[PDB]
């Protein structure tokens, strides 16, 4: 759910999520780690998880709408930046 | 966009999905390879509307914008599949999805203070250079 | 100014041109005061008093004396310099309040009621309701606290700038 702006996670988030006190969240990453369902790595000095990866898995109707939103804002950013290049370099464009 | 050649190998195969399974078509990476007496015919006839097979600043720039044209329109193209899969024309392809979950996962963080610094740097590297 | 030759002195004169440099202070219109003073002759500055005045408050200020200043309110050469001194305090406490807004970080009450020279401490809510930096009076007012992104468009518009001009044949 996390988007790869902030999927920094913390030990008080996880500690929020599934019932456990911040002493073994350590523990329970380190497993999801070895097991291969997430990637990447655990600062514990400032008690955050960072994840670079998650095992996709099959979605909802409601999960692939999420996913049709964020495309649209995608494709629009794409557009923007097209128009924006080509109408600037207009006059080098081979 | 894309090359004029789309590759299909027919495999049957009992879906691990548990679905109903049909004989069907699966889709195979494809290329535009030539021998070299090939090339030479290829070349010749091409000699009159060639490009240079050297980066000029002009055709550099215009095959950036080329490359997001590209983008642009692979994205609309999954966004179209989104939207007919979500509304409910087509099913869900789940390795579809599992392929866009990866993408959506692969995206970079470009607001990162870390990645922000380097990038300054190696920009006014650049730009001294130049 | 014009006719100079012509015209003989007027005695009085340097009340007035004296009574417009401190009206020039209190709008606070610095670039025309030094104009005019530059304008006006080098030794009435110094010999006279109906210039020397509103020179002396205009030096007072921009030193930054504002208690300096303020005790210059009695030394008004004439009556005719009135207020314009109340101009002027206005303009210097909205001075002092600039130098608030550009520094002190963290400002509290009492010692704003002190430096921002105030009326009643009844009315300290003064400048307060009407420059209002969002104060927020958390007790201490805590300066409202008033005082990292890439900006990739306005660098990408510079360097197709660079490869026009590179590109173009000329």
């Amino acid at each position: 759910t996390r988007p790869a702006n902030h999927r920094q996670l913390t030990f008080e988030e996880i500690a929020k999520s599934a019932k456990i006190t911040v002493n073994e969240v350590e523990l329970l990453v380190m497993k999801a780690l070895s097991v291969g369902l997430v990637k990447g790595s655990i600062d514990e000095v400032d008690k955050r998880v960072h994840m670079t990866w998650v095992q996709p898995r099959v979605l909802d109707l409601q999960q692939i709408k999420g996913m049709k939103d964020r495309l649209e804002f995608w494709c629009t950013d794409v557009k923007s930046m097209e128009m924006l290049v080509e109408h600037q370099a207009h006059d080098i464009l081979t | 966009l894309g090359l004029p050649t789309e590759a299909y190998i027919s495999v049957e195969e009992v879906h691990d999905d548990g679905t109903p399974t049909s004989k069907t078509f699966e889709h195979v990476t494809s290329e535009i390879g030539a021998e070299e007496a090939e090339e030479v015919g290829v070349e010749h006839l091409l000699r009159d509307i060639k490009d240079t097979t050297v980066g000029t600043l002009s055709q550099r720039i215009t095959n950036q914008v080329h490359g997001l044209k590209g983008l642009n329109s692979k994205l609309l193209d999954i966004r179209s599949y989104l939207e007919k899969v979500a509304t409910g024309k087509l099913p869900i392809n789940h390795q579809i999805i599992y392929q866009l979950q990866d993408v959506f996962n692969l995206l970079p963080d470009v607001s990162l203070q870390e990645f922000v610094k380097a990038f300054y740097l190696k920009t006014n590297d650049q730009m001294v250079v130049v | 100014f014009d006719y100079k030759e012509q015209l003989p002195e007027s005695a009085y004169m340097h009340q007035l041109l004296g009574l417009n440099l401190l009206f020039l202070l209190s709008q606070n219109r610095v670039a025309e005061f030094h104009t005019e003073l530059e304008r006006l002759p080098a030794k009435d500055i110094q010999t006279n008093v109906y210039i020397k005045h509103p020179v002396s408050l205009e030096q007072y200020l921009m030193e930054g004396s504002y208690n300096k200043v303020f005790l210059a309110k009695g030394n008004i050469p004439a009556e005719s310099y009135t207020f314009f001194i109340d101009i002027l305090l206005d303009t210097i406490r909205d001075e002092i309040a600039g130098c608030i807004e550009k520094a002190y970080e963290k400002i509290l009450f009492t010692e704003a009621t002190r430096i921002l020279f105030f009326n009643t401490p009844k009315k300290m809510t003064d400048y307060a309701k009407k420059r209002g930096w969002v104060l927020g009076p958390n007790n201490y007012y805590s300066f409202a606290s008033q005082q990292t992104t890439i900006p990739s468009t306005e660098l990408a518009k510079q360097v197709i700038e660079y490869a026009r001009q590179l590109e173009m044949i000329v």
